[PDB]
């Protein structure tokens, strides 16, 4: 009874990290051990000529990006673990999220360590037109 | 292929939108195409779903610097035979919005002690994890009929994490600087201290210099025995499968090989008591 989320490729990390006090830190330090990244997140086609903002209601990557859907790239919804906002609630889930090419082997590790500038909505260090 | 791990036990017959799918084997069929997902213009989000997520099947085998792993050998729960708790739980089943996954009822210690939890699962919702009440049923079954009252006699996640760091804690500060949990098919038992285990690196406690044994959600910190109350949670416990000795047949079937006077009385601590029974005298009697 029931429909499988998961594969078996990704039982041990997020065992791990459905268990740890600190979940990022535990994401980060098995990948220092050497383990492989998350996989099996919702990677998108798309057309490649999009706004290249971070987090959208439909795909908008840019020809330096992959569009993914975003809870497939939360860390906290891979989990099914808390979030780390004040309520409690997820700023990935129900959009997609543009992931850097370069970074695109890593989703989920790519959204815990980075930021998106509130201003024009592009990843820091990624995209953001402010400095 | 697939694992059971995280298992969607929703009777919804459609998978999910892009967007809100956790993983892509979860997308709906109709959104896949050409190896991979597309957005299609105008079918929407579902912003009311609920959707229990099985918490059967962790694999503990992280080989992560500095993080200790929770299973132990043989050799070394031999050494810490003073921190050995028994442990064992009776579950209910999840029934009516969702089927196919257990969920912990009745916690049994080797102390003697038995706590009734509320039935509690991780449902999925649109916006975040929803640790919450969910319908549930005991199995069916004569062997299963002392669980029918424990339904409405469950204390909330939050109060029974309490009273089992509370237990622990009393039981282990002049035994050990740590607990084993010695456990019989230690799945289940495992599924279950996902509701009040925590994972780290070794800390030591808020209060003196030994190894902290305890987390509080409530301040960030970490506690040894001594020093723990009010804590929820217990923090870098060990554990080990009696099962895997060798034995054939079930727990009470090997415990009366050496022992006559511990009656099986069919509730989660006698089968923790039966546990650390038949490891002690697999490891240290004759
Ligand atoms: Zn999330
Ligand atoms: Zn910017
Ligand atoms: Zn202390
Ligand atoms: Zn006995």
């Amino acid at each position: 009874a029931g429909n499988a989320t998961e594969v078996p490729a990704n039982s041990t990390v997020l065992s791990f990290c459905a268990f740890a006090v600190d979940a990022a830190k535990a994401y980060k330090d098995y990948l220092a051990s050497g383990g492989q990244p998350i996989t099996n997140c919702v990677k998108m086609l798309c057309t490649h000529t999009g706004t290249g903002q971070a987090i959208t209601v439909t795909p908008e990557a840019n020809m330096d990006q992959e569009s993914f859907g975003g809870a497939s790239c939360c860390l906290y919804c891979r989990c099914h673990i808390d979030h780390p906002n004040p309520k409690g609630f997820c700023d990935l889930k129900g959009k997609y999220v543009q992931i850097p090419t370069t970074c695109a082997n890593d989703p989920v590790g790519f959204t815990l360590k980075n930021t998106v500038c509130t201003v024009c909505g592009m990843w820091k260090g990624y995209g953001c037109s402010c400095d | 292929n697939v694992t059971g791990l995280f298992k969607d036990c929703s009777k919804v017959i459609t998978g999910l939108h892009p967007t809100q799918a956790p993983t892509h084997l979860s997308v709906d069929t109709k959104f896949k195409t050409e190896g991979l997902c597309v957005d299609i213009p105008g079918i929407p989000k579902d912003m009311t779903y609920r959707r229990l997520i099985s918490m059967m099947g962790f694999k503990m085998n992280y080989q992560v610097n500095g993080y200790p792993n929770m299973f132990i050998t043989r050799e070394e729960a031999i050494r810490h035979v003073r921190a050995w708790i028994g442990f064992d739980v009776e579950g209910c089943h999840a029934t009516r919005e969702a089927v196919g996954t257990n969920l912990p009822l009745q916690l049994g210690f080797s102390t003697g002690v038995n706590l009734v939890a509320v039935p509690t699962g991780y449902v999925d919702t649109p916006n975040n994890t929803d640790f919450s009440r969910v319908s549930a049923k005991p199995p069916p079954g004569d062997q299963f009929k002392h669980l029918i009252p424990l339904m409405y006699k469950g204390l909330p996640w939050n109060v029974v994490r309490i009273k089992i760091v509370q237990m622990l804690s009393d039981t282990l500060k002049n035994l050990s600087d740590r607990v084993v949990f010695v456990l019989w098919a230690h799945g289940f038992e495992l599924t279950s201290m996902k509701y009040f285990v925590k994972i780290g690196p070794e800390r030591t406690c808020c209060l003196c210099d030994r190894r902290a044994t305890c987390f509080s959600t409530a301040s960030d910190t970490y506690a040894c025995w001594h020093h723990s109350i009010g804590f929820d949670y217990v923090y870098n416990p060990f554990m080990i499968d009696v099962q895997q000795w060798g034995f054939t047949g079930n727990l009470q079937s090997n415990h009366d090989l050496y022992c006559q006077v511990h009656g099986n009385a069919h509730v989660a601590s006698c089968d923790a008591i039966m546990t650390r029974c038949l490891a002690v005298h697999e490891c240290f009697v004759k």
